[PDB]
């Protein structure tokens, strides 16, 4: 996506801007981005 | 920046108490995802968020 997104993994092509990244809150289909935080 | 298009607006309870007693959904079409700024252009209601 853009410079400014993050894809929730490659098996998923839903891409949410990097200032949801460990915000408390399960922006990814299953919390992905919440993990290894 | 985000676009949105055909919003339709609604309200689901309300109570006029000196809390916020009174929640509204937004419908809409949007083709990426990201943050808005959210105002009502009205004095009679004060919004939260
Ligand atoms: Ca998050």
């Amino acid at each position: 996506c853009r410079i400014h997104e993050i894809s929730c993994g490659a098996h998923s092509t839903q891409c949410i801007p990097v200032s949801w990244r460990c915000d408390g809150e399960n922006d990814c289909d299953s919390g992905e981005d919440e993990e290894n935080c | 920046a985000p676009t949105i298009i055909d919003l339709t607006c609604t309200v689901a309870t309300c109570t006029h108490s000196s809390d916020f007693g009174g929640v509204l959904t937004l419908t809409y079409k949007t083709d990426k995802n990201g943050d808005c700024s959210v105002h009502s252009h009205s004095n009679v209601a004060t919004l939260q968020e």
